């Protein structure tokens, strides 16, 4: 904007620094990214989901999340981050199930299905009764 | 009233179709906060000193919890006709002489289908909602800088709060206002709701239009007339979206009222509420420890009492919306899926047919109803009956008994009750009554009914 | 930590907030029986 | 003391608005109630406006909620005298009970 | 009173919303006057009432 | 800092009248509303219920 | 047979507590008159 080495938002929250480097930097505080998870009490098992945040940066910005979501970022499993339409998603595997009632919704016709003592993200569609025609 | 017997009675001559619009809220914004990060943002000397004000977090979570699973219930309740509703499959564009193609989704033969209809996208283009980032929104606030039209959706990764995604994709919306366009159309004369009738559009519309005083003659006179009144009154309501229009401007005011309730959440953040800054790092620097805790005690006070009512008014929309919610469901189930008896619930005037179509955080409803224009002074009578030592007196079905003009030899006709032409008098029209005094007596001109043959 | 009394006194059970996202769950809505759903929990992770 | 809440309106600091009409479009909106009570009852819509008088308007009501009009014209006098009885009856029905 | 924020614009702004929602909640009550039919009573006894 | 406690006082109490006369507006609608529902039923009709 | 049914009243025999006389009051109302085909209709 001018000869400022601090940008501000609306609310007076510091939000990009210019350092003596060269470079340009976003601050955000030390808990930014918003976590949620879907616990099922019947199989007693659970699975993270990052809201809004692409799969990509979770790795790289992992100091916020707990010591076992570290460790399964860092240790590249298999059952690894999933992109969906509502953010990044742990412990799911993609499947084209279509069910019509959900117990556990994720937002935009979206559903996780427990496992039968991983999650599976199921999609909620209606189907009318019947056409005459 | 008149001096003679019988009665005056205004009867229409003229007539056009008015549009009533309504808008029911039925959801609002979900929204949940990170108390911990909200009050202390991180420091271990505030989290310490906050323990002192009792379990207020997991109170606060809890009810916001709470509070967005009731609205999803509500929200899945509403949708659920969807499973268990008959429908048919309307013509495109024209179904018989009615013109509805704005009503409908456009098909495409290539591509991705699309959610929205003709109308329901002129309604859209005129509010303006910003994006919450669904799906990589935290990513965008970086890339795209500081901006003041989107500092309320980035202040949820600096403040501490979020916006939930709403249960259902737009595309399900789409699914449920089709699903009310093809279950308008039905039978009238039954008494039950366990048949369904395939029954075209147009003839529902004359069969609505035959129960509320108009005779079969006067709607196959008046068939082109009554189809082109009916378009233009549809066609009319595609530029009434504007700032005079009362329903339009009360979805702009609910999503004023959810951008509100989050400028208000995160504008508190930056108050001292006395204390010598706003910030915790600044306190900690500047001040030493037996100071610091007032100072740190002040800022705590004043954030507590910002979450406390922030919860207090998300309750308070939740249910509303709830509520809302509820008239929706009764609206449509009168007004949309049958015809109503009742004045003033579904618009102004007799009511014939109703629409609905999607609305931001809502439905938005088009009540089509029947509006005389002109009117001519009728002389009716109570009944009548001939001359006989036992009497039989008839009365009129759904209509009056009038002589034919605009202003013992008298002739008497029967007309409908919503549009003024004479026609004779036969037993259709016709039921017998007991003998009332009131009742005109007719010495040489006699209706069928009244002949003893 | 998160603490459990019996109805003797004694501590019969415990979590660790910052070990997994269960525990971050338990510890954010301070109950060790949790129902069904979904929810968002804060962080007790510390980190130098 | 009975008109301290007003005047502390000058000291306080608050503003007591006027009501957006005036009692006379009140009374008008009463009195047009009034005249809209007596019409038809056999008819099946609401598109047509007819001048029967008062009294007859409520006999019409009483014979359709299972009265017959033999009994409504033996019992002309008898149903009037009640009905203004009961109207009556009131006005000194302002009580705190 | 600015460390508390703008509190009299906020306190202002809910209050003129509050009376402008009454004020259109009575306008729409007494908007039946201008499209409701009415005849003319008798003074005292219309018949025997 | 006495200045500032009759502030929070004051705050306080203005708050609250903000809140409760808000209720009172909503509660005032939906009752006008019930009123126009009424009329309309009771009074220039005859009621079936 | 040819069986009718009362409309908006009663079929009532004319007394306050093969040969039995019926007739049609309201149901409003107690006061029997005669039976005619104003106050009945043709049931199955
Ligand atoms: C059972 O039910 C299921 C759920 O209902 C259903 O599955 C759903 O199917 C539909 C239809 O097939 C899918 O819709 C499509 O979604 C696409 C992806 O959307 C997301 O991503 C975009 C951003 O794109 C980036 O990411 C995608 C991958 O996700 C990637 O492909 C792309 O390259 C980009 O990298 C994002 O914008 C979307 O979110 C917005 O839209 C949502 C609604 O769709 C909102 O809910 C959300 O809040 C966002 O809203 C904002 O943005 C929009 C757009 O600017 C504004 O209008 C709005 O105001 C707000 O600001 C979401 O995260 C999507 O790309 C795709 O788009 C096409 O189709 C729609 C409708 O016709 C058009 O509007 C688009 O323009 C576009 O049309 C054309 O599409 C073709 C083919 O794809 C392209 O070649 C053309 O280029 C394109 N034309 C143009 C001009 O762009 C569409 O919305 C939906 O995702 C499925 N949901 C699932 C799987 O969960 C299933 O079918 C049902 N099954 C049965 C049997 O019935
Ligand atoms: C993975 O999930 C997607 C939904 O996010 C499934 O649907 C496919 O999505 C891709 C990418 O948007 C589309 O190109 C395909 O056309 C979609 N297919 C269908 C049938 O809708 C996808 O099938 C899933 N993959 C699996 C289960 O292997
Ligand atoms: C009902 O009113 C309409 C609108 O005034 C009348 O339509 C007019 O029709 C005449 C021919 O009869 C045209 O010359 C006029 O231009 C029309 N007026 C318009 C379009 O505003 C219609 O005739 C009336 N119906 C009657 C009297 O039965
Ligand atoms: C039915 O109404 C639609 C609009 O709702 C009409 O479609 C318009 O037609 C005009 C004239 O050709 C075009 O200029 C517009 O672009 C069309 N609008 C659309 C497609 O949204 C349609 O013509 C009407 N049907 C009939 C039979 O009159
Ligand atoms: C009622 O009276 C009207 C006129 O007031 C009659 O309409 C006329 O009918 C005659 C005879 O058929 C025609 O020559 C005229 O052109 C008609 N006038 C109009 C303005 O249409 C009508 O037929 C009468 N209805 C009856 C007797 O049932
Ligand atoms: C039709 O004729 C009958 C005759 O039965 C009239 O009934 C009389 O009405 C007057 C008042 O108008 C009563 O005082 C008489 O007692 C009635 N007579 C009988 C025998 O019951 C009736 O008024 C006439 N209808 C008219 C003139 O419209
Ligand atoms: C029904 O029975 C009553 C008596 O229970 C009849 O009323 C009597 O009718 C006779 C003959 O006209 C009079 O002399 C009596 O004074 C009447 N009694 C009373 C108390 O009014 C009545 O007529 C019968 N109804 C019929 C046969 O339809
Ligand atoms: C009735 O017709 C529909 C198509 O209109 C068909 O799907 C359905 O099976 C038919 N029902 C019966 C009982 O034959
Ligand atoms: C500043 O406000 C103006 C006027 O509303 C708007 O056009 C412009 O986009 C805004 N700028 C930013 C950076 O948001
Ligand atoms: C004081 O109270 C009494 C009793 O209510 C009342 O009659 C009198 O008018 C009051 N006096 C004043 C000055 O208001």
């Amino acid at each position: 904007l001018r000869n400022q080495r601090f940008v501000y938002d609306t609310f007076d929250n510091l939000v990009g620094y210019h350092s003596y480097n060269g470079n340009y930097y976003c601050v955000r505080p030390c808990v930014s990214v918003p976590v949620s998870v879907i616990y099922d009490k019947v199989s007693n098992s659970h699975a993270t989901l990052f809201g809004s945040v692409a799969c990509s940066h979770v790795t790289t910005m992992m100091s916020q999340f707990s010591r076992m979501t570290k460790t399964n970022l860092l240790a590249r499993t298999t059952p690894g981050p999933l992109q969906t339409v509502v953010g990044c998603a742990m412990g799911f595997i993609n499947t084209s199930m279509v069910v019509d009632e959900c117990q556990l919704p994720l937002g935009q016709s979206l559903c996780a299905i427990p496992p039968n003592p991983v999650f599976q993200i199921a999609t909620l569609n209606f189907t009318s009764p019947l056409t005459l025609a | 009233p008149i001096n003679s017997t019988g009665f005056v009675v205004a009867v229409p001559t003229n007539f056009t179709f008015g549009v009533t619009q309504e808008y029911i809220e039925t959801t609002i914004q979900k929204i949940t906060v990170d108390c911990k990060q909200y009050v202390c943002n991180g420091f271990k000397k505030c989290e310490e000193l906050l323990t002192e004000y009792g379990q207020f977090c997991s109170k606060i979570n809890q009810a916001l919890h709470g509070a967005n699973l009731r609205q999803d219930e509500s929200i899945a309740n509403l949708f659920s006709s969807i499973k268990t509703q008959n429908t048919q499959p309307l013509q495109a564009g024209l179904n018989g002489d009615f013109n509805l193609t704005m009503l409908q989704i456009p098909q495409v033969t290539t591509g991705e289908r699309k959610y929205r209809s003709a109308i329901e996208d002129l309604l859209f283009n005129k509010v303006t909602i910003a994006d919450p980032g669904y799906m990589q929104g935290y990513d965008e606030c970086m890339q795209q800088g500081p901006q003041s039209a989107r500092d309320l959706i980035c202040a949820q990764y600096v403040a501490g709060y979020k916006v939930l995604p709403p249960l259902y994709d737009p595309y399900m919306e789409a699914a449920y206002t089709s699903s009310l366009l093809g279950s308008i159309a039905g039978a009238s004369w039954t008494a039950g709701l366990s048949s369904f009738a395939a029954i075209p559009f147009a003839q529902s519309i004359f069969y609505r239009l035959n129960g509320v005083g108009i005779t079969q003659q006067v709607l196959s006179e008046n068939q082109k007339i009554i189809a082109n009144k009916f378009n233009q009154a549809l066609g009319a309501m595609q530029t009434g979206f504007t700032t005079t229009n009362l329903a339009f401007n009360k979805v702009q005011d609910a999503v004023n009222a959810n951008a509100m309730a989050l400028s208000k959440l995160a504008a508190e953040l930056s108050n001292t509420f006395g204390a010598i800054s706003s910030s915790i790092s600044d306190i900690l620097a500047r001040l030493d420890p037996p100071e610091q805790e007032a100072q740190i005690d002040r800022l705590i006070n004043g954030r507590l009492t910002s979450l406390n009512a922030f919860v207090a008014q998300q309750l308070v929309r939740t249910e509303a919306a709830a509520r809302s919610a509820q008239l929706a469901q009764d609206k449509v189930n009168e007004c949309v899926k049958s015809q109503s008896k009742r004045n003033g619930f579904c618009g102004t005037g007799t009511h014939i047919v109703s629409f609905a179509i999607n609305a931001p955080n809502g439905l938005y409803f088009f009540h089509v109803g029947y509006q005389p224009t002109s009117h001519v002074n009728a002389t009716a009578a109570y009944g009548l009956c001939n001359t006989e030592n036992p009497p039989k007196c008839i009365a009129p079905i759904g209509g009056y008994f009038v002589l034919n003009q605009t202003t013992s030899e008298q002739q008497w006709y029967y007309t409908g009750s919503s549009f003024f032409h004479p026609e004779p008098i036969t037993e259709v029209n016709s039921k017998y009554v007991s003998m009332d005094v009131k009742f005109e007596n007719l010495t040489n001109k006699l209706p069928p009914p009244l002949l003893s043959n | 930590y998160l603490l459990n009394f019996d109805v003797e006194g004694y501590i019969t059970k415990a979590v660790d907030c910052g070990y997994d996202d269960l525990a971050q769950l338990q510890c954010s809505y301070q109950s060790f029986d949790v129902e069904t759903g979904v929810y968002s929990v804060s962080s007790f992770e510390a980190s130098p």
